């Protein structure tokens, strides 16, 4: 659900989002990451956890449309910074 | 060369009379030159140099402390060179004005920012025109 | 290649010489000394050709055999390319102690005899702007093609 | 005596512990050579200065 | 279980496993499995469940060679203890950055100095790399300073994404010439 | 399985001169024929081919030819006039994945176990590589039928040899980009492959023309990627990515800055070897 951005939740919003202790929380996502359904690293005194690869899941009509639009103007991007080559090294090789 | 360099004697310090020294010693010496009216605005170079070297020297250094190494003989305008040094933008640090020290910060990874490709930059387009130079000016047979 | 067809070894017994040069377009390329010790030209002679050319095939030899897809989109060995601006520059500072020598003995036997006698080693002068063209095309492709995935991935 | 690196602390005895080769082979081995070229225009004068 | 740690070991644990005949005892299919997955229960919680069938089955006398000889039992007690203490060392530089010193020696169950002699035999054996902190208690996993790793590795990020983009882009024009062929 | 293809450019051109050859039906052909070559140490070779008669007819197209004959006796000549030379499987002329290639191969595959297809180019006009081959995989899995079976492309390459290297850089004498300096890669990857990135980009956008409207299947296993791409999506400018960024250029370029300054000296002093032949001549000749 969280963006690439951060994707970095804390202890506390499992113990909110779980609703189990502290203390079980690590022992909890050791589990997760000795399965393979997640990839990601683990802090302790900063009480955050750096997730960093996810299981693959499925989506309807809608979300494609979160990657319609999102690889959208990834399409511009590759056309404007090669624009500048093929005008700067132009007489380059014609 | 003499009188005018000692002139740059004083400028190299941070003494402020001692401007003052020469401009009476070899005050005659400089409009015979013709030079005069350019000479007395250093004044502002003067200092602009001086918070520079102390404000590197001294991390947390009384502003009631300054204006007596620098013979200013009023701390209450002090500050208001160090106000138009921050606004010029020579040292960047904060002043804690109801304490009375000046703080600044320790400078950090300067080779990590992009400023020396600016020293090459400058240098790698110029370097290659004393090529193209030393081409244009050799097939003259 | 040069394609052959005989010539009757009659008429080299009448002497007279055959195939009637109507256009100027046979005798243009020149036959080599050894086959020439060979029969020709006693019992066969040469032909000029050429090659039939056209999109059909032309086009589809050259947009088809000389083409990459990844080579170039990519970094290379980023530890050891900075490493490999080591392994060239380290030796090229004694290459450059023997530019600050060769020119030292200048001033001298005239240097046409500076052309004979150095056939032995290695001179400098030719060898220190070697290394430069190596020293920039590994540094402006590396450096340029780093600075465009910055700007495309994300 | 630098066998070993560090640094000492005086109020309450704090060894601050670090390490790394930082870099020494890119630049001045680099640098040598930019005196060794000034050798070479300096050769320059005595057959063109002198010369021409 | 009481050999030190090794590639040698690494399939040892294969070696026995893969037997048919092995795992009739039910225990020692288990003792193997707990060594091959995650982290272990802590000391007290595994005795209490595997310190008593020592003595049962018709299996007794390798055990008795443990129990018997007393000092030779004293140095299995605490090389099965050095094995499981460790269990926990490898995998906790494995899966975590930055633990606090009270909260390793808690799933240790022994004092915090008692800690820290674990971590000291085994950085100058430096097969666990780690760099712990006396004053914040504050000690970290796999954590050098990284110069030229972090563009390294990002730059193994670009190829696994190219690899990747050109996977799916000779799929998707098959994929319409299964429905729209002729 | 198979690493890799090496296709000779003959074979390449071998397949072009039989599309002239069928060229005057006019209709619709596609060039079928038996590919030869010897798969050395895990590598797969591609050396000649000859083309097979074969025809097709739109209505149930599911009725293909192969005149075995043809296929024995001048493979049998081949195995004769070059018993190096064997079979490796065969090859169509591949516009658009036509449908009897499904079983085409399993109609072979008696003499080839590994009987590989390529897919050519008979229009040319891309920024890849244009010729395409697949091998042949089949599956008792996941969805769709009991009897699976789809095609894996495996990656393809142009191999040269001593001998043809001769013959095309003589047959190319054309607009050529040799000279490999400073502005080959600009012009091979840097001008072209950020616009080869553009078909790739575009390629799965075409894909994306399902969204309500297009073909009724909709995703399951095309997707997974997908998700990883913006998954996998690099890191952001914010770390030391930014730091150790300008680092490296603080040391690339301090090579770049010793190089040029090198640049400069050496044509200084070829500067005084034209002035000892200028100088040193007007006075001696006039």
């Amino acid at each position: 659900t969280r963006p690439a951005n951060h994707r970095q939740l804390t202890f506390e919003e499992i113990a909110k989002s779980a609703k189990i202790t502290v203390n079980e929380v690590e022992l909890l996502v050791m589990k997760a990451l000795s399965v393979g359904l997640v990839k990601g690293s683990i802090d302790e005194v900063d009480k955050r956890v750096h997730m960093t690869w996810v299981q693959p899941r499925v989506l309807d009509l809608q979300q494609i449309k979160g990657m319609k639009d999102r690889l959208e103007f990834w399409c511009t991007d590759v056309k404007s910074m090669e624009m500048l080559v093929e005008h700067q090294a132009h007489d380059i090789l014609t | 060369l003499m009188p005018y360099f000692l002139l740059t004697q004083a400028v190299r310090t941070g003494n402020l009379a001692k401007f003052n020294q020469v401009l009476d010693q070899f005050g005659e010496k400089f409009q015979a030159d013709g030079t005069y009216t350019l000479i007395i605005r250093l004044r502002h170079n003067v200092i602009k140099t001086g918070v520079r070297m102390i404000s590197l020297s001294y991390s947390r250094i009384s502003l009631a402390d300054i204006a007596q190494k620098l013979q200013l003989d009023s701390p209450e305008d002090a500050e208001f060179i160090v106000a138009k040094a921050i606004r010029d933008g020579v040292i960047e640090a904060s002043i804690n004005h109801e304490k009375g020290y000046v703080q600044s910060k320790e400078m950090i990874d300067i080779y990590s920012t992009r400023e020396p490709q600016l020293a090459f930059h400058q240098r790698i387009s110029f370097c290659l025109d004393i090529h193209n130079m030393s081409v244009k000016a050799m097939r003259f047979p | 290649i040069d394609a052959f067809r005989l010539i009757n070894a009659n008429m080299m017994v009448l002497g007279h010489e055959p195939r009637q040069t109507t256009s100027n377009l046979g005798h243009l390329n020149k036959p080599s000394i050894q086959a020439l010790i060979h029969g020709l030209n006693r019992h066969y002679y040469s032909i000029t050709i050429n090659y039939r050319k056209n999109e059909l095939e032309q086009k589809m030899l050259l947009n088809l055999h000389k083409k990459s897809w990844m080579e170039g989109l990519t970094l290379q060995d980023y530890s050891e390319h900075c490493k490999h601006n080591e392994s060239v520059v380290k030796e090229m500072l004694e290459l450059a102690k023997n530019y600050n020598k060769a020119v030292e003995e200048e001033d001298k036997m005239t240097p046409e005899q500076l052309a004979i006698k150095n056939v032995g080693k290695q001179d400098p002068k030719r060898h220190l702007e070697e290394h430069v063209d190596v020293l920039m095309t590994s540094n402006i492709v590396q450096c340029l093609a780093a600075m465009l995935d910055t700007v495309v991935f994300k | 005596d630098k066998k070993f690196h560090g640094i000492l602390d005086q109020g309450e005895g704090v060894l601050i512990i670090f390490d790394e080769p930082p870099v020494d082979k890119t630049y001045e081995a680099a640098l040598e050579t930019i005196q060794n070229m000034s050798k070479v225009v300096d050769s320059l004068y005595n057959k063109a200065k002198k010369l021409t | 279980i009481l050999a030190p740690f090794d590639n040698e070991q690494s399939d040892l644990v294969h070696r026995i496993s893969g037997d048919k005949k092995l795992e009739e005892i039910p225990k020692y299919k288990d003792l193997l499995k707990l060594f091959t997955t995650m982290e272990l229960m802590r000391w007290s919680t595994l005795v209490e469940d595997y310190g008593m069938e020592l003595r049962k089955g018709s299996l007794e006398s390798p055990a008795t060679d443990v129990f018997g000889s007393t000092e030779e039992g004293e140095k299995r007690w605490k090389d099965l203890k050095n094995r499981v203490v460790e269990h926990n060392i490898r995998i906790m530089a494995k899966y975590y950055t930055r633990i606090t010193m009270k909260r390793m020696a808690q799933l240790l169950d022994l004092s915090v100095d008692e800690s820290e002699a674990f971590l000291s035999n085994l950085v100058v054996n430096k097969t666990i790399f780690a760099k712990v902190d006396r004053l914040a208690g504050i000690i970290n996993f796999q954590r050098p300073k990284d110069p030229n790793n972090l563009l390294n590795d990002w730059s193994q990020k670009l190829n696994s994404l190219m690899s990747l983009v050109n996977k799916t882009t000779h799929l998707i024009a098959k994929e319409e010439m299964i429905h729209n062929l002729q | 399985a198979v690493q890799k293809v090496v296709v000779h450019p003959l074979v390449l051109l071998s397949v072009v001169d039989h599309f002239n050859r069928i060229g005057k039906v006019g209709n619709q052909k596609r060039v079928v024929g038996v590919l030869l070559g010897s798969w050395q140490k895990k590598v797969l070779d591609v050396s000649n081919s000859f083309a097979v008669p074969f025809d097709e007819d739109d209505k149930d197209d599911s009725v293909w030819f192969l005149d075995h004959d043809y296929l024995e006796n001048m493979y049998g000549m081949f195995k004769k006039v070059n018993a190096r030379e064997r079979i490796v499987g065969w090859y169509h002329t591949g516009p658009k994945l036509h449908k009897n290639d499904i079983a085409i191969n399993e109609l072979m595959k008696r003499y080839c176990p590994n009987s590989v297809l390529v897919i050519i180019d008979v229009k040319p006009k891309d920024l890849g590589l244009p010729t395409e081959a697949y091998i042949s995989v089949e599956e008792v899995h996941d969805d769709g039928t009991p009897t699976s079976k789809t095609f894996e492309h495996v990656t393809s390459e142009i191999g040269a040899e001593e001998a043809e290297e001769v013959g095309v850089e003589h047959l190319l004498r054309d607009i050529k980009d040799t000279t490999v300096g400073t502005l080959s890669q600009r012009i091979t990857n840097q001008v072209h492959g950020l616009k080869g990135l553009n078909s790739k980009l575009l390629d799965i956008r075409s894909y994306l023309e399902k969204v309500a409207t297009g073909k009724l299947p909709i995703n399951h296993q095309i997707i997974y990627q997908l998700q990883d791409v913006f998954n996998l999506l690099p890191d952001v400018s914010l770390q030391e990515f930014v730091k150790a960024f300008y680092l490296k250029t603080n040391d690339q370029m301090v090579v770049v800055y010793l190089a040029s300054l090198i640049r400069s000296v050496v044509a200084l002093h070829n500067l005084i070897n034209n002035k000892i032949a200028n100088r040193d001549a007007e006075k001696k000749e006039g």
